């Protein structure tokens, strides 16, 4: 059924996805189609991510540590857009590999250095809801520790993204142009088997189950229940603020998990049965789910939109240059002090609560 | 039992 490509080659037909259009894989226009695809996704996927990134920065009231790792999040998406959409684009319409097998490999670790960052990043922030849930003593906490734990994750996600480059698995997906750890050999050389078990379950499927671990315990606490008001079953405005912060992190989190675990789950299954067809092993399948994955880029920045009026606003406010922050504004903290920008009305040094400086801010 | 892969087969 297999060759080195998912077709077989009872036909001489199967040619490198290196060398030649893999066009008897699929209909040609399908393979313009993918990259329709993909050229749409460049442009949402650049503006969305550049539009949190470039807000939150930009806003000097959004500063909180949350923040941080969301930038994190934003940054991994705007590789993805600028970097690995691009090359997954230009070889949709050439059909294969134009790049060789040199690209393959700088094509596969960036996105793979991107999926791996993503999955752990949640993590972090699920510790960090976890812990701001049980302890909100402010003081336990550091901006800079955050940047640390962000570059850790980085450094963990090259534990897994830079070993394929050091003599380990390689390869392209089923169409594809798209390139991938090596599911479906045992390369012997490249001890293949080992790495495909460990990267999944290490990398992808750990990580998931702390989240859900940690997602569990704030069950106990902050609830999705919380009321408009402060007032009601609410202990502070911040604390019902804060519910809203949460559940914005829940659905970030299912919306990575329904996009990305198909790819997860078919890593698996072709490394148990490879050289064989799934339901069906086919080139569909496996080119269906890793483009989908892509598709996460863009979500998270529709999310915030929806989910959180703060950034709605805010985000307004950096769309028309002007303030023109009609709508209602944040009415909370757009700002603490009031709106909240780069000017505007994100106020220097906004103000402090409590004699002393209950948060790290106004310092 | 897949193939194994050929470099003289590679373009």
């Amino acid at each position: 059924d297999n060759v080195l490509p998912v077709d077989s080659d009872l036909s001489p037909n199967i040619s490198t996805n290196t060398s030649e259009p893999n066009q008897f894989v699929q209909p040609a226009w399908q393979i313009v189609l993918w990259a329709a695809a993909y050229t749409v996704i460049v442009v949402t996927s650049v503006v969305g991510n550049v539009v949190v990134m470039w807000i939150i920065l930009a806003h000097k009231r959004m500063r909180t540590v949350t923040n941080y790792f969301l930038v994190n999040l934003a940054f991994a998406e705007a590789s993805m857009a600028a970097f690995n959409t691009v090359v997954n684009f230009t070889y949709a319409v050439h059909n294969e590999w134009y790049y060789g097998l040199f690209y393959c490999k700088f094509h596969n670790f960036f996105p793979i250095a991107a999926v791996f960052a993503s999955i752990y990043s949640m993590t972090a922030v699920a510790f960090d809801r976890y812990m701001a849930i049980i302890h909100p003593l402010q003081p336990r906490l550091s901006a800079t520790a955050t940047k640390v734990v962000i570059c850790v994750i980085w450094v963990l996600a090259l534990l897994l993204a830079f070993p394929q480059g050091y003599y380990s698995t390689t390869e392209t997906m089923p169409s594809r142009v798209v390139c991938m750890i090596e599911w479906p050999e045992h390369p012997n050389k490249i001890y293949e088997k080992v790495y495909h078990i460990c990267v999944t379950v290490l990398i992808y499927f750990l990580p998931l189950l702390v989240i859900g671990y940690a997602y569990t315990v704030v069950g106990i606490t902050l609830w999705a229940s919380e009321i408009p008001g402060d007032s009601s079953d609410r202990y502070h405005e911040q604390v019902s603020a804060k519910r809203k912060v949460v559940k914005m992190m829940i659905v970030v989190v299912c919306t990575f998990a329904i996009c990305w675990l198909p790819f997860h789950i078919f890593f698996l299954l072709p490394y148990i049965n490879p050289d064989l067809y799934l339901k069906k092993f086919i080139q569909q399948v496996y080119l269906a789910i890793m483009w989908l994955a892509m598709s996460s880029t863009m979500y998270n920045p529709i999310i915030y939109c929806c989910l959180n009026d703060r950034f709605r606003l805010g985000f307004k406010h950096a769309f028309r240059c002007c303030p023109f922050i009609s709508a209602g504004d944040y009415e909370g903290l757009e700002m603490k002090s009031t709106r909240y920008l780069q000017t505007q009305g994100s106020v220097y040094k906004v103000s402090r609560l409590e004699t002393t400086i209950s948060t790290v801010v106004g310092a | 039992r897949p193939k194994p892969q050929q470099f003289f087969g590679l373009m």
